[PDB]
DNA sequence: AGAGCGGGGAGCCAGCAGGGAGCTGG
RNA sequence: GAGGGAACCCACU
DNA sequence: CCAGCTCCCTGCTGGCTCCGAGTGGGTTCTGCCGCTCT
């Protein structure tokens, strides 16, 4: 579980972990000032090795208005049933282990992503 | 492999390069391990470098004071089976990476309790392959637990040897890199057994290493072999490498040239590159050096 | 020959305009205006003295060079104490020669049919674009270059620095030289991976939010809303919280401005010096073409955060590369971008020298003659040995 | 060798312009400046880049792109030779008017079909007639020049032939033929 | 002397005659190439549908990059085959061919019957724009003719795709004639004044000029090396 | 683990005592061939424990042709090896009044014992030799032809065959692998067979430097 | 320099015009040695 | 007034700043 | 019966 | 005792030299403009 910048609420700056041993908890101190505020998650950093693999999160619909992307009649969408979508390879640079194709829904107000 | 060969290898040879292109060996393996590919694949698992950010999937970091109540409450029930500072680096090491290097989880632990002289106290249990790390006893802990992470993932070795960061294991169908031997008949016969490359040179380890010939086991590293085995072998395997270069196209110079370059390059007891570095610092005379190169700076230097 | 043609009837002009008038004092004040250019037709002044129109063919048969007079309107104001504005106008003054390009628009060769050209001893099927220099035939080959004002991001190779975004940002619409600004990220071989800055006329790196505290941006939250568009990203924060761990303890505008000072060209001995310096660095020549002016800082910082923003989403592996081989990232200079270049040059010197020559007749006299303060010769024979020889510059510094 | 090049035969530099007129059309086009925008409007928008300057950002890039497509093809507030990228993965939209870019005339094909139809070629058979030239048919939106940054987002069919296709078409949505 | 005046009355030349294969032939060539084509649709299917399996060493690339020029180059090779396998003895390329004056069988092949896969740097046409080689062909097209394959001969001619792609693969070979000159040069030139002064002295020794001895019999046997042969020893292989 | 260091052991041992029979030392022909079974039945199996001693497992070796000509063989137990350790291994070697030595070290020397090696070499000559380096015989292999260390009466024959000097030959660093093997100092030639290609066999001869 | 020493002369115009000499001496032996501008032809170009 | 004259990469070698035994010194 | 150099460009194999 | 303490090991990093052979042909340039003195 990923967790991002928490920022102090009056000076706008950079939240940074530290304990306090009396009540032994975990609390997030700003430094610019001295304020302080209880943590809602115990998670201080994860590292994520082998966790590239989710990829549909980083797609847009608007690859569905692409000129120069293949089109196919045989991948229809789940979500709506619009038989054409446009599909691509990832272009990330985690592609280099993978052929991995992704559709989407050429349909506007649909944008549905998948694979396979 | 990517072994480099023609005309850039020809400058890597002559010009004695500490740092080759595509440095490798080819590791010849010893009875019946050469012969099953298992036994020779334990060999490779055995000289392939691992790190732990190859086996690892994750590593998450903790705030975790009492280890009786686990904030992860995923790994509950063998830490009360156990069971300091309150920072928890939890571990989770990715399966397939996990088997296929053929490593059980107590060697892990056992390579970070001699690694840190037990400094850090570490938890394991698997049936998600889990570790924990906690530190036993102002460069607060959390940046020292950051700090160890990451020396545990990059700059500590599992198995394997260091400079090796590639083996592939291959069954050679020619008879150039066979295991030619003479028969109770008396004829030549080639047996295809099982030979390792690598993509560098820790030669005198792998030399050492079980089951590996200590015989055959070469590299393609000038100054390595030079360092390793001496300076008639080195002759050798700069004339082998030579010829490799050159009738790697199927073109043939008579043995006497390359004799002749190898033996200019190896009298004088070290490898004397052709450059200005090897040619213009040997006893030839000052006219020859400055015909050569840097002729001002050694007119001047005589 | 569209180049040619863009080239005189705007760059010389937008030259002109561009340069920054004269001030002298001793003390009576001097103001000089350049204001509205001319260029005739190819004419030549034989030792007689009278003008002829000049032929490309009198040109290659007699070794002369294909060149119209460029005519230029100056205004002279004069200020004395207790005295109002004196203003002279010098109408037309020739300042110097410009080659013309062959069958352009200022040729004579243009608008005429095929039997004129015949009648002038001229082949219509010779396609023009080129110049006649001492009689020689010259052709302005046409000189790649990276495209300006694009963010670039490539790997550095054997290098410490992992990876590089790269701008060489330039003004448009006036000729101005390159300044390239170098937002980067170090190689792992230190706890976290850094974003840093490396700026024009900056001796040492500074990392990048300093720079954007520099700008005026002290919070953390303004400096990210600038960096990262979606705060529900974690991994660009993930990059992003080294640079906030190396940079936290400049927290004020005025100190970041101090260490961006710190390591100029030469480091102020005043401490408002050096503010002032850093001024003018973060102003007129860090990135250029979004901004010049005063209160300009938004938009700079907005260009600034999106170079970080694309050195990260390259250093995550979401955005491919940039090729320098890529033709769509290169420009071609022809005939009037070089031409423009050279003739900014030229008339910097020239208006130097017409300074150094007022500033003496003012030193110890009263008054100067303008007709003789410009030397033509400058503009005349730096375009005449620049297209002669081919060596693109000066002639001083030809090697 | 690969150092020295030549120019191909409809290759064309472009000579510069100004930025002026297509940003007094994008300040009027619905783009938002960046000045007068909340930075959290940034990441669902299409960041609009001028001459490699961002100068705002607008919120229905398809419909802008369409705009400014037919603003050139009829020669109007964009000239001819103003290149015009949508990174449309990316979500940018740079506008280079800028000299030294190198372009060249392509034929425009809208729904599989030419834009140049036979009443161009008979106009053109009779330039020194009809006063019909090559700048009546850039007018005509028939032809537009596109230069190599814009190229790497446009369909090119090789020949009329490919427009015209059964089976496994390979492609509908051709932007541009081949003269 | 006397072939050049036999070949006064016998005569040689070279047409284009001798590039022209049977009309069965080139159904046999076309035959081929769509067969392969749909073979590396297949691969491209079997990659797409992520049911490729990579192979040890490589990734998923290596692999479906080996496979796909593995097809592509055994299509090249049957093609080939089946080109000279057309030839009449009357045919002047194969005259040339097999005299061994001028010319391959893979001249033959490229004129007669596919020119084969333009390769820039060792791999296939590389993507140049955002994931296309030309725009010419859709995104992230892995198959023969967009990555450069050319399908036909010198004789049919180069489509512009693949006039292109050929363009591409030539260049490569120009650069690296313009670019191996200087190095190789420069490697003769240190090898020369690395070994100038060494020689056979007369007591047969081979020293160099500070009188070092480096070898004590010219090419350790005390031989010329314009007047030794290639010979077999009778007693090696034999077994006992 | 006590049995791959066991292994370990058992390695340098032999090659020990390949290296001491190809200087000359009487090593006789079990101690040649001596397998892991007959290492762990004669020494130990546990060295941790300290079943097999580093310590318990130092060679004294003598030559052939002069019986008071002796070499110990030294496996210190610390990895390092300082000053101290050098002082009281050549207290040992004075007081069996042995000239000669060698150092099995683990992870090496410090600068300033190896300069205490030079020092005292001119009296008792000691040779640190890595325990890594000794892991396999380097003359075993496949590039090293064979070294024939050479007397003096035969260097002048050398010499006076082809009229030449000493510096006229090949040379060979004294800090070479096979030098350092051959235990040989500065003046000594050694004499190289090796395979040809052309002639079949070739005899080189190289001076050490 | 001799007209210098041979009258009164100050301790750093003396030291100054040794520069100037080694300066001289130095590029007509080696004109291109690293951080001393080149020694140049009133044309412009550099001496050889 | 006018004339001649003063005035790009790629690879080595060496030199510095940090290590860490360690004899001399309580 | 023989009185310039230097730089740069183009080309040839 | 144990803290003090010198002297050879490692490593970054700026200086520094090198980068095919041989041919044609061309052009431009060196050698430059203020004077102080009669
Ligand atoms: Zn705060
Ligand atoms: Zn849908």
């Amino acid at each position: 579980g990923f967790v991002g910048i928490r920022f102090c609420q009056e000076c706008n700056n950079m939240l940074y972990p530290k304990e306090d041993k009396e009540n032994r908890i975990l609390l997030y101190a700003c430094r610019n000032c001295d304020y302080q505020q209880e943590a809602d998650n115990s998670c201080i950093y994860v590292n994520k090795i082998t966790h590239e693999v989710d990829e549909l999160t980083q797609i847009i619909a608007d690859v569905s208005q692409d000129p120069t992307l293949p089109r196919t009649e045989d991948h229809p969408c789940q979500k709506c049933g619009h038989k054409e979508a446009v599909f691509f390879q990832s272009h990330s640079a985690r592609a280099e282990d993978a052929m991995r194709l992704y559709y989407v829904c050429t349909a506007p107000h649909c944008g549905h992503r998948w694979t396979e | 492999k990517n072994v480099t060969l023609g005309v850039p290898r020809l400058k890597e040879l002559i010009n004695i390069s500490k740092k080759p292109k595509t440095p490798s060996l080819t590791v010849f393996l010893l009875g019946q391990s050469a012969r099953d590919a298992e036994r020779a694949k334990d060999i490779l698992c055995r000289l392939e470098h691992t790190t732990l950010r190859k086996v690892t999937a994750n590593t998450a970091i903790y705030y975790d004071p009492n280890p009786q109540s686990t904030v992860v409450a995923e790994d509950q029930e063998w830490v009360n089976v156990y069971y300091i500072s309150p920072w928890l680096l939890r571990v989770e090491l990715d399966r397939k990476h996990m088997t296929d290097r053929k490593l059980t989880m107590e060697q892990i632990a056992e390579k970070i309790n001699a690694g840190f002289g037990d400094d850090l106290n570490c938890i394991f249990n698997d049936d998600k392959l889990v570790l924990r790390i906690r530190i036993m006893n102002k460069m607060d802990d959390d940046v020292f637990l950051r700090c160890i992470e990451s020396n545990m993932l990059t700059d500590m070795t599992l198995q394997g040897i260091e400079q090796i960061s590639k083996v592939y294991m291959h069954l050679p169908q020619t008879d150039n890199k066979k295991k030619i031997i003479i028969t109770e008949d008396g004829e030549f016969k080639a047996l295809q057994e099982w030979i390792l490359e690598t993509d560098g040179v820790s030669l005198m380890r792998v030399l050492s290493e079980k089951d590996v010939d200590p015989v055959r086991t070469t590299s393609n590293d000038i100054v390595e072999i030079f360092t390793v085995l001496g300076i008639e072998a080195v002759r050798k395997a700069l004339e082998r490498e030579l010829y490799h270069v050159i009738s790697f196209d199927g073109s043939y110079v008579n043995y006497r040239h390359l004799a002749l370059l190898c033996d200019t390059m190896t009298c004088r007891g070290h490898l004397m590159a052709i450059t200005r570095h090897g040619v213009n610092r040997q006893d030839t005379g000052p006219l020859m050096k400055c015909s050569f190169e840097e002729t001002v700076d050694v007119l001047m230097e005589a | 020959l569209d180049s040619f043609d863009e080239f005189i009837q705007m760059s010389v002009q937008r030259i002109v305009e561009d340069a920054p008038p004269i001030d002298l004092q001793a003390p009576p004040r001097y103001l000089l205006k350049f204001e509205q250019i001319y260029l005739s037709k190819p004419t030549h002044w034989e030792r007689d003295g009278a003008p002829s129109p000049m032929m490309p063919n009198e040109a290659r048969l007699r070794n002369l060079t294909y060149s119209a007079p460029l005519y230029v309107d100056i205004t002279k104001t004069v200020i004395k104490e207790g005295e109002e504005q004196l203003q002279t106008q010098h109408q037309k003054t020739f300042i110097g020669k410009i080659p013309i390009m062959l069958r352009s628009t200022y040729c004579l060769l243009n608008g005429l049919t095929d039997r004129d050209l015949c009648e002038l001893n001229e082949c219509p099927l010779d396609p023009g674009g080129y110049f006649i220099i001492n009689g020689s035939e010259k052709v302005l080959i046409a000189q790649e270059k990276m495209a300006t004002n694009t963010v670039y991001v490539f790997a550095k190779k054997d290098s410490k620095y992992a990876y590089t975004g790269e701008c060489r940002s330039c003004l448009e619409n006036s000729s101005r030289p390159t300044s390239t600004i170098w937002v980067s990220m170090l190689a792992r071989g230190a706890i976290g991976q850094r974003i840093v800055a490396t700026l024009p006329y900056i001796k040492q790196e500074v990392p990048i939010i300093i720079v954007f505290r520099a700008l005026g941006f002290v919070s953390d939250r303004d400096i990210l809303e600038h960096i990262i568009y979606d705060f529900e990203d974690p991994e660009m924060m993930e990059m992003v919280k080294p640079s906030l761990d190396e940079a936290f303890v400049i927290q004020e505008q005025n100190v970041a401005l101090n260490f961006i000072g710190s390591r100029g060209a030469k480091p102020g001995v005043t401490k408002e010096k050096r503010i002032k310096y850093a001024k003018e660095v973060l102003q007129k020549e860090m990135l250029p073409h979004v901004g010049v002016s005063d209160f300009c800082e938004t938009k700079k910082a907005y260009f600034l955060g999106y170079m970080v923003h694309r050195l990260l989403l390259a250093a995550l592996g979401r955005r491919e590369l940039d090729d320098r081989d890529h033709y769509g990232n290169k420009r071609l200079d022809l005939a009037g971008p070089l031409l423009a270049f050279l003739f900014r040059g030229m008339f910097k010197n020239l208006l130097k020298e017409v300074r150094i020559y007022a500033q003496k007749f003012i030193d110890r006299g009263k008054d100067f003659n303008l007709e003789l303060a410009i030397k033509t010769r400058i503009i005349s024979d730096g375009l005449k040995y620049s297209l002669a020889t081919g060596n693109w510059g000066d002639q001083k510094k030809a090697h | 060798v690969g150092l020295v090049k030549n120019l191909a035969l409809m290759a064309y530099i472009s000579v510069g312009s100004q930025p002026s007129p297509i940003l007094e059309f994008l300040e009027e086009w619905s783009m938002e400046n960046l000045e007068e925008i909340s930075p959290a409007a940034i990441a669902d928008a299409t960041k609009i880049f001028v001459n490699g300057c961002w100068v705002g950002i607008h919120k229905d890039p398809e419909q802008l792109m369409n705009t400014l497509r037919k603003l050139r093809r009829q020669m109007d507030i964009i000239v001819s030779e103003v290149s015009m990228i949508r990174d449309i993965r990316e979500r940018e939209i740079r506008i280079y008017t800028d000299a030294g870019r190198i372009c060249r005339p392509l034929l425009i094909v809208e729904k599989q079909k030419l834009l140049l139809k036979k009443r161009h070629i008979d106009q053109l058979k009779e330039r020194e007639y009809n006063n019909y030239s090559w700048q009546d048919l850039v007018a005509s939106g028939v032809v537009e020049y596109i230069d190599t940054l814009e190229e790497e987002t446009v369909m090119l069919a090789m020949t009329p032939d490919d427009l015209q296709e059964k089976e496994v078409a390979y492609c509908s949505t051709y932007t541009h033929c081949e003269i | 002397t006397v072939i050049n005046n036999w070949l006064l009355i016998e005569g040689h030349t070279i047409g284009i005659g001798d590039s022209i294969a049977d009309s069965k032939t080139y159904q046999d060539i076309q035959n081929t190439i769509k067969k392969a084509k749909q073979d590396v649709i297949e691969v491209i299917e079997k990659a797409h549908n992520n049911e490729l399996e990579p192979t040890p060493g490589n990734t998923l690339r290596q692999t479906f990059e080996n496979q796909v020029n593995r097809i592509l180059n055994d299509a090249r090779d049957k093609t080939g085959s089946s080109a000279q396998k057309s030839l009449s003895e009357y045919n002047n390329f194969k005259s040339m061919v097999v005299s061994g004056a001028k010319g391959s069988k893979i001249n033959i092949s490229q004129v007669i019957a596919v020119v084969g896969q333009q390769n820039v740097e060792g791999k296939r046409i590389p993507f140049g724009f955002k994931h296309r080689t030309l725009p010419h062909f859709i995104k992230d097209d892995y198959g023969p003719e967009s990555r450069g394959f050319v399908e036909n001969s010198y004789l049919a001619g180069l489509t512009p795709t693949e006039f292109f792609f050929h363009a591409m693969g030539g260049r490569e070979g120009l650069i690296d004639t313009a670019v191996k000159t200087a190095e190789t040069g420069y490697i003769q030139r240190r090898l020369i004044k690395s070994m100038e002064s060494v020689m056979v002295k007369y007591d047969a020794t081979v020293r160099n000029s500070i009188n070092q001895v480096v070898q004590l019999r010219y090419g350790e046997d005390g031989l010329a090396g314009e007047s030794v042969e290639f010979q077999n020893l009778a007693t090696l292989k034999p077994s006992n | 683990d006590d049995e791959e260091e066991t292994y370990r052991l058992w390695k340098i041992r032999k090659t020990i005592m390949q290296l001491c029979h190809d200087r000359g030392y009487l090593v006789t022909q079990d101690e040649l061939d001596q397998t892991l079974e007959e290492f762990k039945a004669q020494f130990g199996d546990k060295p941790s424990e300290g079943r097999p001693r580093r310590t318990d497992l130092t060679v004294l070796v003598a030559h052939n042709d002069d019986p008071t000509d002796q070499m110990f063989v030294f496996f210190p137990e610390e990895p390092k090896v300082g000053i101290k350790t050098i002082k009281v291994y050549c207290q040992r070697m004075q007081e069996e009044n042995i000239t000669r030595a060698l150092i099995v070290v683990q992870q090496g020397m410090t600068p300033s014992a190896k300069q205490s090696l030079v020092d005292m070499a001119p009296k008792y000559i000691l040779e640190q030799f890595l325990q890594q380096e000794l892991l396999i015989n380097i003359t075993e292999h496949e590039l090293v032809p064979e070294h024939v260390v050479m007397t003096k009466e035969e260097v002048t024959e050398l010499l006076a065959r082809y009229k030449l000097r000493e510096n006229q030959l090949p040379r060979i660093q004294a800090g070479d692998p096979v030098a350092r093997y051959f235990g040989i100092k500065r003046g000594q030639v050694v004499k190289i067979i090796r395979p040809s290609e052309t002639a079949g066999r070739y005899i080189t001869y190289r001076l050490v430097q | 320099l001799r007209r210098n020493e041979q009258n009164g002369a100050a301790a750093h115009v003396i030291a100054e015009d040794v520069k100037l000499l080694q300066f001289h001496v130095a590029t007509m032996v080696d004109n291109e040695l690293p951080g001393l501008p080149r020694a140049m032809q009133k044309s412009g170009r550099p001496l050889k």
